[PDB]
């Protein structure tokens, strides 16, 4: 019912947070083979998806940032800041709404002489949604919540071959997002639903293999992997009320799977190219993802 | 290759093929009065992919349903 | 006269695949000073499930010596 829509509201927000959470070798730039310790990195992504019950959504998040350091005694310790802006829109059977999420934070990077890679980022964001739902009779409302989410990631890419090497990696982001409290007394019945501060956390362990290709004729980034994602903390508990009585619910952990991307290549500094993967798993819960493919050539 | 500006924008649009006495409660759409205003910062960069344009501003004035995208981005 | 050339107009080719609108197609160019010939040529188009668009344009700025310009274009769309 109306309460079950809240779980979809968190589940949809979970995917957006799962869309907000990304890699460190793409969003924060490759922690290795980067000779400019003072400079900027960035990444912008756009996708869409849906689940069972007609709940569909489409989102796009773009992040940038800078860092500044110099060489040390074998460790590539660098520090800097970053910002990000994301837009999303979703529609369901009996509700629909649009939201944005902009945030800023700080990051650190570490590449060691033995070939280790480590990234850490942390952002405070003010994500605001505006949605209409007639379930529970509440109507249309807009609300903003502050997300303080800090996430780390580590990995060890050992030089198996100069053009192909297996990489173990593991990431995890823990965030604090407070809940919401509202009553539908404008319709006549309270039906008050409240949630206090939540401290969710989710990570993903992925084993990957990447290829180092150069020469500007290939100049590709062919890397694939297999990963399993577990919600380390799911504290999205909300307690709703009614004339008959009051009920409670809470978020639960995950054991999701994923896949990899195809080419993501380029020719020269004038041009660009890439390919993306949409993991559309209808078998699980009618889930789906959206992807793209487009290149540029400039005279 | 880079150029930054601080801008103050004003705009309006209306129809002449309109009547108001036919629609008392429905708001007039023939009045040159709802002059929308905005102000902010804008940037242009002739990147090696084209003229990339970015901007962030606030609509200090608005009317009716004027949903605003605060930050704008485009090429050319 | 010593000059420094700059880029002018550039190619693009985008094939976006998805669930809504499926594998939508899109490509085209938009450039004046075509290969240095001084023309102005722009072709663009997109293929979508419910929206097909195409436009072709050419313009010679100095058709005669004095500087008269001869230009034309075609466009087709269904939405």
């Amino acid at each position: 019912e109306a309460t079950r829509n809240a779980a979809a509201l968190f589940s949809v927000d979970y995917k957006a947070f799962l869309n907000e959470v990304n890699n460190l070798n793409k969003r924060m730039g490759d922690l290795r083979d980067i000779n400019g310790e003072a400079g900027a990195w960035a990444r912008i992504m756009s996708g869409t998806g849906s689940a069972s019950g007609g709940f569909s959504d489409n989102y796009t998040h773009v992040q940038v940032g800078v860092d500044k350091k110099h060489e040390l005694d074998g460790l590539d310790l660098f520090t800097g800041f970053t910002v990000t802006h994301t837009d999303s829109s979703a529609s369901a059977d009996v509700f629909s709404g649009k939201t944005k999420s902009v945030g800023a934070g700080l990051y650190a990077s570490a590449m060691f002489d033995s070939g280790a890679y480590i990234d850490l980022i942390g952002k405070y964001v003010h994500h605001d949604n505006e949605y209409t739902a007639t379930f529970a009779g509440l109507g249309t409302r807009d609300y903003s919540t502050h997300s303080w989410y800090a996430g780390a990631e580590a990995g060890y890419r050992y030089h198996v071959t100069e053009d192909a090497w297996i990489e173990p990696q593991a990431e995890l982001v823990y965030g604090s997002v407070s809940g919401k409290q509202f009553a539908w007394k404008d319709q006549g019945m309270h039906l008050s639903m409240k949630d206090k501060d939540y401290n969710p956390l989710i990570g993903r362990t992925g084993v990957d293999v990447g290829k180092s290709f150069s020469g500007k004729d290939w100049k590709v980034t062919a890397r694939a992997g297999l990963g399993y994602q577990f919600d380390l903390l799911a504290n999205g508990e909300t307690v709703l009320r009614d004339a008959s009585g009051e009920k409670r619910i809470k978020g639960e952990k995950d054991s999701r799977m994923l896949m990899s991307v195809g080419l993501n290549a380029e020719i020269r500094d004038n041009v660009r190219f890439g390919l993306e993967f949409e993991k559309s798993a209808f078998g699980k819960y009618n889930v789906d993802n959206a992807v793209n493919a487009n290149f540029r050539y400039c005279f | 290759s880079v150029r930054t500006s601080f801008f103050w924008d004003m705009g309006t649009v209306w129809d002449t093929n309109w009547d108001s006495s036919q629609y008392s409660g429905y708001p007039d759409y023939s009045d040159p009065s709802n002059i929308r205003m905005s102000a902010g910062i804008a940037l242009q960069w002739m990147s090696p992919l084209g003229p990339l344009v970015f901007s962030y501003a606030q609509p200090f004035k608005k009317y009716d349903g004027d949903k605003a995208e605060q930050f704008q981005f485009n090429i050319g | 006269y010593k000059v420094k050339e700059r880029n002018t107009g550039c190619f693009n080719f985008g094939i976006g695949y998805g669930t809504e609108s499926g594998v939508s197609f899109q490509a085209g160019v938009q450039q004046d000073n075509w290969l240095g010939t001084g023309y102005a040529v722009g072709i663009n188009g997109t293929k979508n499930d419910y929206q097909t668009y195409a436009e072709l344009s050419v313009t010679n700025p100095y058709f005669t010596v004095d500087g008269v310009s001869l230009g034309g274009r075609l466009f087709y769309n269904d939405f």
